[PDB]
């Protein structure tokens, strides 16, 4: 994406249509004394993006962003943004048909905001997903239109700001908080797990007694069958040895006594339970539930230690990786921007990378420890260098820098422009200078000035026996 | 019958009577000792109180060594001793004097030793206190109460005496009249008994009620136990009938033995004993079939416990009736003596004062032992007032009337006083003087006062005089 | 997730102050500056969203979880910030039902203008009247001190927001719900709620008066008091913003009828509350002719109640309606019965002899109303005067009849006489007497004021008997220490007395010296000075016309000591001593003159001898007066002997001239030969000689008893019984003889004998039977005196109970034994245990059982025996 066209009309300052073209695809410098006229562009852009978290952008009503609060003839504000979408990779899914994204933001009296994406309405969730597809969040160093006021906070800073800058690419505190919340949730669910185990332990004796009763009934049935077989064998023997009508219809005192005892036991141990199939089905279902519960318990028990080990390993690996990469990058940038110098990241006093690291700088040939020994211009320069080295973690096809050059020097601005033209190739950079008289090596210097209120550039017995 | 009386006193090395001091003989009818203010009469009353063992509450205990002569000229002497003599005298109708024993009756001495030692000697022979006080009580002189002593202390106590014994030590007017009538140590004992025995009766009645509840539960269980026993008896009868039927059936195919032998007249009774009804009864018994030791079980133990509880309740009622009878026999003679002494004090106040009326009355009207007895006085030309809101004169008048009523109730041959009628009108002094002179003849009295009308009627004048810090007594008659 | 959230019912600042999962994590972490900024940003973003109007579920879940956390925070417990945030989020405006439910119920459980703002900004719900009604019903049935606050809520719904729909809905749901009397502290809270509603805004509760009729017939007293106060406040507001409504006038009429019907309720609290309401609504700006007429006619008959506070409230009602009586058209502040009577007579005479017709008929009906009001106030004064004869009612009711007497009425002198007879606490009576009797108009001068006060005291002091005047002078001496009567009034009364020798046509000539001797009883220096004023009048030529003036002047001169015995005073007195017989008078004059001569003199003995020598020189009235003066002389001689004796004893006496100095000469050999108007003085002296050394008693007791038991004259019998009662102090036992004359044919003799009997028992003293028999006798004053004596001695009862149970066998009294027993059983004996068993031990008649059930004369023993 290359910003080569800008159309701003119907705003607090851009009341007339000003010809704004001839943009350089390598370096863009919009300078001049018209600070409000230049800031109105970023105001309109952030109003299109819906950002309302700035002391100069946040208003009580949406009518304030219109020309003279929409009470001086211009009762509506309509802007049109044309973003080049030749890069199909960075483009969102399902929107690669349009070669150029056209966003028409129109607001009228009343406070209603319009949404247009290539000629179609879109809710806030759709545009939020479209922004996330191009790496545009709310709590991230992205949304290049404005990064905040980190440059002023960068002055008189402890190692905490540097550690958070490193964690912006590291992102370890969020993981720690999420894992603490998950551990608390698991410790709370342990009570429900214990309740489930107690319920299963209370259910078990019922099925145990059911199995015992089923076994007793089976034993009684087997004894009754044995007694019946013995009685049938005795009747067959008596019939073969031999009033025969009763003997035909029916078909050793110890055997008779045993048969009577077995019959009495079967009569006294009936235990009628025709649902033995349902009982064994409930038993196997309980067994499956118990084995799945124990398998889940052991799974989470292993997962806890596995996640702990992975946390430690990833933490150490990312720590050494950043301590190498960002240190080398900062050293190279400090050597390229400031000639004959070298700044590095060193622990405070015999500390580790986990505790914190401070920046050791070199003014000429004199190693300086803290930033208090440096002038305000050098502090602003190192802040600009740090905010330029930080944006490489979240790359974007374009970038817009807004009023961070407080007291830069001439040769330092020349070196910055040379590094941007040489090292920062492939990125469309726009910069709005706060103080003039700098950046004399820019290929295109947009001299924006305030003018007309706008900006211009028997057989049985035998068988038995 | 004769009465005992004192003749003379002897002192040896007293605190105020140095050397041997022998008092003259006293009169048989009436005597009187007289001395100036602060002349040593306090020493005399202290010696009289020490003779009878009634130690005063002013000096500390075991300090009798002060009775020995302790002065500047004699800082240390040998020992102290006092001696009193007693003898018999007869009082006839006309004016005379008869004696049954010309020899002295008894001699009581009590010596003091500076190492805080004392001893009693009767008839110059050593003795203890119990034997001599029993001998004195047998002679009509009971040392249990200080009837012979009349002191302003009792006057000021009665003037502040509450109707009940509100103080832990000071006895009230009710207790005072209790000691008067002699039934003092009869009320607290029976009261403590009626308390403790009644509490025991209450707790044993609670135990008996618990036992009765247990017996009621046992009877509720027996209500079903008896039905179970009746069912068991019916089952036993049915089994006996079934055995008899089986024996008859076994005999026809040929209690228990008797029915078996009578089965197989025999054949007639076997074939005509309602065979169909017998089978029906057997079937009914078999259908009903498909306890005996309850009489010899805890049910009998529960009945025995209930009987024991009833006996305990009866014994509690009996001891309650006994306590009620014991407490009922008191108020009869209580009110009897109350009315008697009331009449005596009424007539005494009517004859002496000739105006007003003093009277003790119950604050209530029914229960004499409810709250207490108050004492009101109506002076002449006045109204009824309490004993606490009067002057000293009315107080001592009521006190002398009360002690005269007590003397008339219980006789006493000895009576001593010391400045009881001091600072009064001469009229009442003359009245009590002629009263003790004429109306009293069967006893001996000792009066100490400064009024003129006192010694004018005293038959025996015993004057004490203190010269050079040494006191001596001289006794003379009333000759003129 | 509304149902799930209803059933279940740092790093966060980097995203809240600068996604569904992130919002859920923040809500879980949040469950005071951070919370303050969070609620502020939430409130303003919600306001912006509502201003600018698929996005609703997120904000719904956010507001639900924020309400839940606010609820748990307020239940777990800086407060001003959260209350301001609640006011901000509530003015922004299904789930709203549960929203308002969980916003009001925890707030009601927790429970100062901030809370009022919270409760005001939460009633914006539309169609949710059932929920708020249920919540307020639970508040009234559970909370007590919050109900009144709910009333204030109705206030902010009545006039501040001007939405009559919700107000009338709440009113109808409150008036239609069923109420129970078994609720504890519930009816009281509801009564307080309605009272506050009527006190702050009674206009909206008036439109539904046709529905509150069910609440007007409540059985309890709290709701009745509340509703009578409510209608009182309603009629007050209706008469104050007259607004002249006819339907509201009909409502006023019907509620006034309800109050008239409820004025006779069987409860003192509701009666006093209705009295307070009618007193607060009678002083409004209206005429109410028939209303005030019926109010007065129903209050004049209900003043004779039986309770205490209702009586004083009724007297306050009468005073309030009297101080603002509408009868002020013609000659206001004047209620003369004669004036209204003569006006009515003139009108009715001119009627029998058309605007003039209307004017005369309205004047006639006005005079009729005036005469009815005057007869009503007269009869109410009569009832209150005969019932007043509790100290609060005595001290509060004085102002009413004082103001009544302030207006000239025909019952002025009679009313003053009744007031004086009633008054015998003290500070109130003396101050109203100083304000009324000692009044001083500013129009007149000092001399005119003194003359007016003199005329007042003359006309109020010359119309009474001896006893009431004695009590009045006692009360005056008890209030004379402030020196109210100045020197000018004393001078003017002395001048009036000096000019009285000669507007006094015999009705004030005596009254002047009466009030003179009446005021001289307060100070001694008043009678010591100005002796010549009484010398030439009381003892001068005026002393020969009327003897009452002589007696009163002798009283005045005798009160000097609380001239060096050389003036003509004693000479003039001795000159008046001369016989003035042949007249019914001269008895008390000499009776007091002899005392005035003896108690203060140089030597009364020589004067007494001179008198008894010059008097005996002399048809039977002469000897009668001689015996009288001799007896009184010997009595005063004994008195002076006693007084000199106690004076010599109090000097700071041989005791032979007082007790023994009674057997002197001047015996009575001539006084007793006349016995064995004529014999009256004979009996008097024969009974008075009983104090002479007490020997006359033992000499002639049977003779005097015989001549007194057969005395036909009742006055002589009363003299005998009073002398016998007095002789009990000076001592012989003459019992069983004075109790025989307790029942005589004359009532005065009985009164005198019972008075002496009740007097001797107090100081100077069985046979207590007749004192209980005379309880049910005629001459109700006797029964009242007997009851007062029976109640005065209760300062034992078993003795008199036994005496009565023993004397009940007299067989003389009938149908009065139970009455006497109930009369003597008023004062118990504090035990109730001994007499019970004493009666169970011996009981014969059925009256014993019936009066044991009644009060006194165990239960198991009584049931067994009977």
């Amino acid at each position: 994406m290359k910003v080569e066209e800008l159309i701003i009309d119907g705003f607090k300052s851009y009341a007339t249509r000003t010809v704004i073209t001839d943009w350089d695809p390598q370096f863009n410098a919009i300078t001049g004394l018209n600070g409000s006229g230049k800031s109105n562009i970023l105001d309109a852009i952030c109003f299109v993006l819906g950002i309302a978290s700035m002391s100069t952008v946040r208003a009580s009503s949406l009518q304030d962003l219109i020309y003279k609060r929409g009470q001086a003839g211009v009762t509506k504000a309509s802007v049109t943004i044309v973003f080049d979408n030749t890069d199909k990779s960075n483009s969102p899914i399902g929107f690669t048909n349009s070669p150029q994204i056209s966003v028409t933001r129109q607001v009228v009296l009343g406070g209603t905001s319009k949404y247009l994406i290539n000629g179609h309405r879109a809710p806030q969730q759709s545009v939020l997903q479209l922004f996330q597809s191009v790496q545009l969040n709310i709590n991230n160093p992205n949304f290049l239109i404005m990064q905040g006021k980190i440059t002023k906070v960068l002055n008189m800073k402890p190692s905490e700001i540097l550690s958070l800058i490193e964690e912006a690419a590291g992102t370890k505190m969020f993981e720690d908080r999420r894992e603490k919340a998950e551990r608390t949730m698991s410790k709370k669910e342990t009570k429900l797990q214990e309740n489930r185990t107690l319920l299963t332990e209370e259910i078990e004796p019922k099925l145990e007694k059911l199995r015992n009763e089923k076994r007793m009934f089976l034993e009684f049935q087997s004894t009754q069958t044995d007694l019946e077989k013995t009685e049938r064998i005795v009747v067959s023997y008596e019939y073969y040895n031999i009033m025969e009508k009763i003997i035909e219809d029916l078909r050793d005192t110890y055997r008779e006594r045993s048969k009577q005892l077995n019959e009495k036991f079967q009569e006294l141990r009936k235990k009628v339970n025709p649902n033995i199939m349902n009982m064994i089905e409930n038993v196997e279902k309980k067994e499956a539930a118990l084995k799945t519960m124990i398998k889940t318990i052991e799974k989470d028990k292993m997962k806890i230690q596995e996640t702990i080990s992975k946390l430690n390993e990833y933490k150490r690996e990312t720590l050494v990786k950043t301590w190498e990469k960002v240190t080398l990058d900062f050293g190279n940038i400090f050597a390229d921007l400031l000639p004959n110098s070298f700044a590095k990241l060193v622990p405070c006093e015999g500390k580790d990378v986990t505790q914190g690291l401070e920046v050791k700088v070199k003014l000429g040939n004199i190693w300086k420890e803290s930033l208090i020994e440096l002038s305000g211009g050098q502090r602003s320069l190192i802040a600009l260098s740090l905010i330029m080295a930080l944006l490489q973690f979240r790359p974007a096809p374009m970038y817009i820098l807004d009023e961070v050059d407080a007291a830069l020097d001439l040769s330092h601005t020349q070196n910055i422009g040379h590094l941007i033209k040489t090292r920062f190739k492939g990125s469309q950079f726009i910069v709005v200078s706060l103080k003039e008289g700098m950046f004399a090596n820019a290929n295109r210097v947009f001299r924006t000035r305030f003018q007309d209120g706008t900006s211009v550039v028997x057989x049985x017995x035998x068988x038995x026996x | 019958q004769s009465r005992l009386f004192i003749n003379e006193l002897v002192l040896e090395n007293f605190k105020s009577y140095a050397g041997k001091q022998v008092v003259g003989p006293f009169h048989t009818s009436f005597s009187a000792v007289v001395g100036p203010n602060g002349s040593g009469k306090s020493n005399v009353i202290d010696s009289m109180l020490f003779v009878f063992g009634f130690r005063a509450n002013k000096m500390r205990q075991d300090r009798l060594s002060d009775l020995i002569h302790k002065s500047e000229a004699f800082p240390s002497l040998q020992s102290c001793s006092v001696a009193v003599h007693f003898q018999y005298v007869i009082d006839e109708s006309s004016g005379t004097s008869r004696i049954d024993e010309e020899k002295p009756g008894l001699i009581i001495t009590r010596k003091a030793f500076k190492n805080n030692s004392s001893k009693y000697y009767i008839n110059e022979k050593e003795s203890s206190y119990t034997e001599v006080t029993k001998l004195l009580k047998n002679e009509g002189i009971d040392l249990d109460h200080k009837r012979f002593l009349i002191l302003q202390g009792e006057v000021e106590n009665i003037a502040q005496m509450k109707p009940k014994a509100e103080k832990e030590s000071d006895d009230g007017l009710l207790e005072y009249l209790e000691d008067i009538i002699g039934t003092a140590n009869y009320k607290p004992l029976i009261e403590e008994r009626m308390g403790q025995i009644e509490n025991l009766n209450e707790v044993c009645l609670e135990k008996e009620n618990r036992f009765e509840i247990v017996d009621r539960e046992k009877n509720s269980l027996e209500s079903g136990k008896e039905t179970a026993l009746e069912f068991l008896e019916k089952e036993k009868q049915l089994t006996l009938l079934r055995s008899k039927l089986f024996q008859f059936k076994l005999l026809q195919s040929n209690s228990e033995i008797k029915d078996a032998e009578t089965s197989c007249l025999s054949e007639d009774e076997l074939r005509e004993l309602d065979v169909e009804l017998i089978e029906s009864k057997i079937n009914e018994l078999s259908y009903y079939v498909e306890v005996l030791e309850e009489y010899a079980r805890r049910l009998a133990e529960f009945k025995r416990r209930k009987l024991d509880l009833n006996n305990a309740v009866q014994k509690r009622d009996e001891v309650k009736e006994q306590l009620g009878i014991l407490k009922k026999k008191r108020f009869d003679e209580f009110m009897a003596g109350f009315n008697i002494i009331s009449m005596t004090l009424k007539e005494m106040y009517q004859m002496i004062t000739m105006g007003g009326n003093a009277e003790l009355e119950l604050v209530d009207s029914l229960d004499p032992f409810s709250e207490g007895v108050t004492f009101s006085v109506m002076p002449p030309k006045k109204s009824w007032r309490n004993i606490t809101n009067l002057s000293g004169g009315e107080k001592t008048l009521s006190s002398l009337a009360l002690v005269f009523a007590l003397h008339k109730y219980k006789p006493t041959p000895l009576y001593v006083m010391d400045e009881i009628d001091a600072a009064l009108d001469f009229r009442n002094v003359s009245i009590v003087a002629n009263y003790i002179k004429e109306r009293t003849k069967n006893a001996q009295f000792i009066v100490i006062s400064l009024r003129n009308n006192m010694f004018e009627l005293a038959q025996q004048l015993v004057g004490v005089y203190k010269r050079d810090n040494r006191t001596k007594s001289t006794t003379i008659k009333n000759i003129d | 997730s509304l149902s799930e959230y209803l059933t279940k019912f740092r790093e966060l600042n980097v995203i809240i102050d600068q996604s569904p999962d992130s919002l859920e994590a923040l809500i879980d972490l949040c469950h005071s500056s951070l919370s303050n900024l969070s609620k502020d940003i939430k409130a303003n973003l919600s306001s912006n969203v509502n201003f600018t109007e698929g996005l609703i579920p997120q904000w719904k879940r956010h507001l639900e979880e924020y309400g839940y956390l606010i609820q748990v925070l307020l239940t777990f417990l800086q407060m001003e910030n959260l209350l301001e945030s609640i006011t901000k989020l509530l003015e922004i405006n299904p789930e709203k039902d549960l929203f308002i439910g969980l916003f009001t119920r925890p707030l009601f459980v927790l429970l100062k203008m901030f809370i009022q703002r919270i409760l005001a900004m939460c009633v914006k719900n539309h169609g949710q009247s059932s929920s708020i009604q249920s919540s307020l019903m639970t508040n009234l049935t559970y909370f007590l001190h919050l109900s009144v606050f709910n009333a204030e809520l109705l206030k902010l719904l009545n006039d501040e927001y001007n939405y009559p729909q919700l107000t009338e809905d709440i009113l109808k749901e409150i008036s239609t719900r069923v109420f129970n009397a078994k609720d504890t502290t519930g009816p009281k809270a509801i009564s307080n709620f309605l009272i506050k509603l009527s006190e702050l805004s009674p206009g909206i509760m008036l439109r539904q008066m046709n529905l509150v009729i069910t609440l007007l017939n409540n059985s309890s007293i709290t709701l009745r008091c509340s509703v009578v106060e409510a209608c009182g406040n309603i009629v007050a507001e209706l008469a104050q913003d007259p607004q002249t409504m006819e339907h509201y006038k009909q409502q006023i009429a019907v509620l006034i009828e309800l109050l008239e019907e409820r004025f006779q309720d069987s409860n003192p609290y509701v009666r006093t509350k209705a009295i307070q309401g009618c007193s607060k609504i009678c002083d409004l700006s209206s005429k109410f002719n028939k209303s005030k007429a019926k109010f007065t006619s129903l209050a004049v008959r209900s003043l004779q109640d039986r309770s205490s506070l209702v009586r004083r409230n009724s007297v306050k009602l009468l005073s309030k309606l009297l101080l603002k009586h509408p009868f002020k058209a013609i000659h206001g502040s004047q209620l003369r019965l004669s004036e209204w009577e003569e006006y009515l007579k003139g009108s009715e005479s001119q009627l029998n002899s058309t605007s003039v017709l209307m004017k005369l008929k309205l004047m006639i009906v006005y005079y009729k109303d005036a005469i009815s009001f005057i007869k009503e106030i007269h009869k109410s004064i009569e009832l209150i005067s005969n019932l007043l004869f509790n100290r609060n009612e005595v001290l509060e009711s004085m102002d009413f009849l004082v103001l009544a007497d302030a207006f000239d009425i025909e019952l002025s002198e009679f009313g003053i006489k009744k007031m004086l007879h009633l008054v015998w606490i003290s500070v109130h009576l003396i101050e109203c007497y100083k304000q009324l009797f000692l009044t001083a108009p500013d129009s007149c001068n000092m001399q005119e004021k003194a003359a007016h006060i003199a005329k007042n005291l003359i006309n109020l002091s010359i119309g009474a008997s001896i006893a009431d005047l004695a009590s009045l002078e006692q009360l005056l001496g008890m209030m004379y220490e402030q020196k109210l009567i100045d020197q000018h009034v004393i001078n003017i009364l002395w001048a009036i007395y000096n000019s009285a020798s000669k507007g006094f046509s015999k009705e004030q000539i005596h009254g002047s010296i009466i009030i003179l001797g009446m005021l001289s009883l307060a100070d001694n220096e008043i009678a010591l000075k100005g002796l010549e004023s009484l010398l030439n009048i009381g003892l001068g030529a005026v002393g020969l016309k009327d003897l009452t003036l002589c007696r009163y002047s002798c009283l005045a001169l005798e009160r000097m000591v609380p001239q060096e015995l050389e003036d003509v005073a004693v000479k003039k007195l001795y000159a008046i001593i001369i016989n003035y017989t042949k007249d019914n008078e001269y008895y008390p004059m000499c009776e007091q003159a002899l005392s005035a001569l003896f108690t203060i003199s140089s030597k009364p003995d020589i004067l007494a001898t001179d008198l008894i020598r010059e008097k005996t020189m002399m048809v039977v009235s002469l000897s009668q007066l001689l015996f009288i003066v001799g007896q009184v002389a010997i009595k005063t001689l004994v008195y002076l002997e006693k007084c000199e004796a106690e004076f010599k004893k109090r000097k700071i006496d041989k005791e032979l001239e007082m007790i023994g100095g009674t057997n002197e000469d001047f015996t009575d050999a001539i006084q007793f030969v006349k016995e064995n108007m004529l014999q009256r003085t004979a009996t008097l002296c024969l009974e008075k000689l009983m104090c002479l050394s007490s020997k006359y008693c033992e000499k002639s007791l049977p003779l005097l008893i015989t001549v007194m038991e057969k005395s036909p004259d009742p006055t002589i019998r009363s003299n005998a019984v009073l002398g016998l009662g007095d002789m009990a102090v000076c001592v012989d036992e003459n019992t069983d003889y004075l109790y025989r004359r307790l029942h005589d044919e004359n009532l005065m003799v009985q009164r005198t004998c019972l008075m002496t009997v009740t007097f001797l028992i107090l100081a100077g003293q069985g046979q207590l039977g007749e004192m209980a028999k005379c309880l049910d006798n005629p001459d109700q004053g006797i029964s009242d005196m007997c009851r007062l004596f029976f109640t005065e001695l209760a300062s034992g009862f078993i003795d008199i109970f036994s005496n009565l149970s023993s004397d009940d066998l007299l067989g003389k009294e009938s149908f009065k034994k139970i009455i006497k027993f109930l009369l003597t059983f008023i004062d118990k004996e504090r035990h109730q245990k001994q007499l019970n068993e004493k009666l169970v031990g011996r009981l014969r008649k059925c009256e014993t059982q019936k009066q044991w059930d009644d009060i006194a004369f165990x239960x198991x023993x009584x049931x067994x025996x009977x």
